[PDB]
RNA sequence: UCGAGUACGACCAUACUUGAGUGAAAACACCAUAUCCCGUCCGAUUUGUGAAGUUAAGCACUCAAGGCUCAGUUAGUACUGAGGUCAGUGAUGACUCGGGAACCCUGAGUGCCGUACUC
RNA sequence: GCGGCUAUCUGUUACACGACAACGCAGGUGUCCUAAGGCGAGCUCAGUGGGAACAAUCUCACGUAGAACACAAGCGUAAAAGCUUGCUUGAUUAACGAUUUCCAGUACGAAUCGAGACUGCGAAAGCAAGGCCAGCGAUCCUUUGCG
RNA sequence: AUGAUUAGAGGUUGGUGUUAAUAUCGACCUAUUCUCACUUUAAAUGUGCAAACAAACCUGCCUUAGCC
């Protein structure tokens, strides 16, 4: 400073000088071909936080982006064991907790049979509802809960394009569907391991049972397909 | 020697042209395909259409008359 | 006549503005074009992929062409005693959607809306009053005036 | 108070060795059980040329060592040199560290094969909330008006010490 | 439970960055940990996984300065299109018919809104 | 007349669209790169302000580009277009379709928007038909490919 | 501001004329300064466009290319 210097100085994009938004990757998301004149670009922008996480299916508009059916991981447990929040499964959860709503705030019921329940090792797709997946600045390293949601949303009807090249089941050849299924519902031998000896040592996820975690989401992945709404009990 | 002088008078004798409007040489051609390879198919129905709109025409106007 | 690359004289003419740098909005790349409308072929820096000759920058005209991600602009160019409409190639960054009719855009839609109501309508809501004539003005100060040095 | 407390961040004990060859041929491997991470390397783009190091050359052997496991560490260069150095070697955002010409100095041996080499325990300490600074996303300021500083140092200096 | 809270944003400094103040719920936040995918020479960064905790940073709210934005000047000034069988000097100078600044300084204030949720 | 430059590139000339001349000024070119191409990710440069056995580098500050980008110069770029790494050949065939600049609206040269494959890099949206924009060549003949 | 151009008021970095005390001119340090090419959407003059019977409507076709 001090001076001349914030004369000329140029302030950075508002979000970009302390935020979040990547404005070259925001340009490119958003970015559709001319051609298809205002034709819908709906994302797929999730954010992973600490405690929570927070996935919303977004187009952006002129008068600024036009959120649509937002869903969380603070409305699942409303539904779930409300044990493990930033879980890969609780990721996978909200993924066809958001895919779900949105084919019903869409109408779209015929393709709303969506994709098969159990965790598949891979999926192509195309007819249905398509969206694109933004990360935003959390990274792409092989397994996320950026990408449990991802898979969590496809197997769940949904449209957003992927490869296998970076599941946590993949490998160096391809996905295992062994090494997926097991993280896309629980991998409780994280508790049975170390929290489960939590007293066998000295004074120190209480209340859970290793034996159900595995079904405590299998609980909740068929009744999404039953209860889209699944909003926490307001008031 | 490079002169310009004389040339904007020249250019103003029998006047500088105004373009050609649109509808002259609105050949939406070399442009992208896609889009011209559906204005044509488009434009094959339509053209069988105005055919057989001249042809109850004329039917019409035969019968009715 | 040493130098006539398809880039000359034009240090200050694609020059970014002072303190506005950078990536194009993202209202560039959110607008929307059509086979028809107008455009300011309003050539920015900072994309360098797509830029028009020097001459079609303060240029405005029809596009004749939406391609994926190229807006086909034809622009009237006087050459010596005609005017060719070249067929300029660009990006959609160096794309405004013209204004240039707004001035009537605006104005018959609700000049009509009026005139109908004036023809028609519903009911004529008195509007903008006269401008230039007479009057026995009221001053409020009065002044003189010889000089100040 | 909980969170207003300094703990030192890291303590990477930087070697500075001349050109590669059978000058570092036992440097790294005397310095995989110091911090038994693996010490690193410096391509340098100076590189002097005096000592011999030239253009993307292995001089410099780095380490780097943080945690509970350099706050033990600690305990060496605050073991020899008397616990305490000169108070001239607080850095303008504290850090400070001590060092010697004598490797075997500490429990280490001087094998026969290797050179009389040693090793610099420069440490810098910080208070908890340095890993906002820097951050791939979401970042922020320094979180400025509250650190570490050239006084505050003298603090925690020899209160751990 | 109401204003705001996160995350998505559109304008892109009135929004910036400074010294602080301020944070009541939540919610971000740092935070715990290598028990896994993970890639860290490093649990820094991120990326598995949750809540002993903490407003210490962060962050939004307050004042209150460069800078920035709006105006008052600056100033009908400089400059300028046009016109003299204008005046001298080949220096621009005034005039007439118009356009008309800027830097500065005295100011004003120091962001605004838009989709979903949540209370 | 020697001397020097005709094909070209940036600034300047050049006068706020464009155009605009001078053995007019200042500089560059007839190349160089299997990476100095492509892509993705990670990172942030010049400088500085202080600090550590050795003594540079690891330290963290503040750092609107004061660096880098194969080169001349000018634009341009800061979670990059620069730096590091990764994986790669899109530096390929292109049905070449159109266009721009030079223009006579003729080539050429270089560019721009495309299409069809086949692809590479990306989780993806997207990005790539070289390294932006100087770096190049008709008839005939020779020559190879093409069936 | 990229640069200046620089001396005028005096005080980190070199050599040095001095008796740890002192300067000395450069670099620097400052409030400046002087008058220039580089700076700013900063003119006048310019120039690109558009401006009434399909440019808006109230409607309805067809292939639907786009998008579910
Ligand atoms: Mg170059
Ligand atoms: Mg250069
Ligand atoms: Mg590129
Ligand atoms: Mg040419
Ligand atoms: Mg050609
Ligand atoms: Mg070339
Ligand atoms: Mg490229
Ligand atoms: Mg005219």
């Amino acid at each position: 400073k001090n001076k001349a210097y914030f004369k000329r100085f140029q302030v950075k994009y508002r979000r970009r000088r302390e935020g979040k938004t990547d404005y070259h990757a925001r340009r490119q998301m958003v970015l559709q071909d001319k051609t298809k004149f205002g034709s819908p670009k709906y994302r797929l922008v999730v954010r992973i936080t600490n405690k929570d996480i927070i996935a919303q299916i977004v187009q952006a508009k002129i008068v600024g982006d036009e959120v649509v059916m937002a869903a969380y991981a603070h409305e699942l447990p409303a539904f779930g064991i409300e044990h493990g929040l930033t879980n890969y499964a609780a990721a996978y959860a909200t993924g066809l907790l958001l895919a779900r709503r949105t084919l019903a705030k869409l109408g779209i019921a015929d393709k709303f049979q969506g994709a098969k329940e159990a965790d598949g090792s891979y999926s192509a797709v195309r007819f249905p509802f398509k969206a694109i997946l933004d990360v935003g600045l959390a990274r792409t390293t092989t397994g996320a809960r950026v990408f449990g949601v991802l898979k969590g949303a496809v197997d769940g009807g949904m449209a957003v394009p992927h490869r296998p090249n970076r599941f946590p089941g993949y490998n160096k050849e391809k996905s295992s569907l062994d090494a997926k299924v097991h993280r896309d519902r629980i991998f409780g031998k994280h508790v049975a391991e170390y929290l489960k000896q939590v007293k066998e040592e000295a004074s120190s996820a209480a209340k859970v049972l290793p034996e159900s975690i595995e079904g405590m989401y299998k609980k909740a992945h068929a009744a999404i397909r039953a209860d889209p709404s699944k909003s926490l009990p307001k008031k | 020697n490079h002169t310009n002088h004389n040339q904007s008078s020249k250019n103003h004798r029998n006047g500088i042209k105004g373009p050609m409007p649109l509808h002259l040489h609105n050949s939406k051609r070399g442009s992208w395909l896609p889009a011209l390879v559906n204005a044509r198919r488009v434009r094959k129905h339509n053209q069988k259409a105005a055919l057989k709109k001249r042809r109850e025409r004329i039917a019409a106007f035969a019968a009715k008359n | 006549v040493h130098s006539y690359g398809y880039k000359s004289g034009t240090r200050h003419l694609f020059a970014k503005k002072f303190r506005k740098h950078g990536a194009p909005s993202v209202s560039t790349i959110l607008t929307n074009i059509k086979v028809g409308d107008y455009v300011d072929v309003v050539a920015d820096s900072a994309v360098r992929e797509g830029m028009p000759h020097k001459y079609y920058h303060g240029r405005t005209g029809i596009v004749w062409n939406v391609t994926p991600r190229g807006v086909g602009v034809i622009i009237n160019k006087p050459v010596r005693t005609r005017t060719l409409r070249k067929r300029i190639c660009v990006r959609f960054e160096h794309v405004r959607k013209s204004r240039c009719q707004e001035a009537f855009k605006a104005k018959e839609h609700q000049f009509q809306a009026y005139l109908a109501a004036k023809k028609a309508g519903k009911a004529l809501p008195p509007l903008k009053k006269s401008s230039r004539m007479g009057g026995i003005v009221r001053p409020k100060n009065v002044e003189v005036l010889a000089r100040r040095v | 108070n909980p969170m207003r407390e300094i703990v030192v961040k890291k303590l990477c004990i930087n070697i500075c060795v001349g050109e590669s060859g059978d000058r570092l041929t036992r440097a790294s491997k005397v310095l995989e059980q110091l911090c038994e991470q693996t010490p690193v390397l410096s391509r340098a783009r100076l590189t002097v040329r005096t000592f011999g190091i030239r253009r993307n050359e292995k001089i410099a052997v780095h380490c780097t060592v943080r945690g509970k496991k350099a706050e033990e560490l600690l305990e060496k260069g605050l073991k020899v040199k008397e616990f305490e150095l000169k108070s001239y070697n607080f850095s303008d955002t504290g850090s400070f560290g001590f060092g010697i010409d004598e490797h075997i100095d500490l429990g280490i041996k001087y094998d026969p094969s290797t050179g009389i080499y040693g090793m610099d325990f420069y440490v810098v300490l910080g208070r908890r909330g340095e890993r906002v600074a820097h951050r791939k996303r979401k970042c922020s300021r320094v979180g400025h008006s509250h650190h570490v500083t050239k006084e505050e140092a003298m603090k925690w200096f020899e209160k751990v010490h």
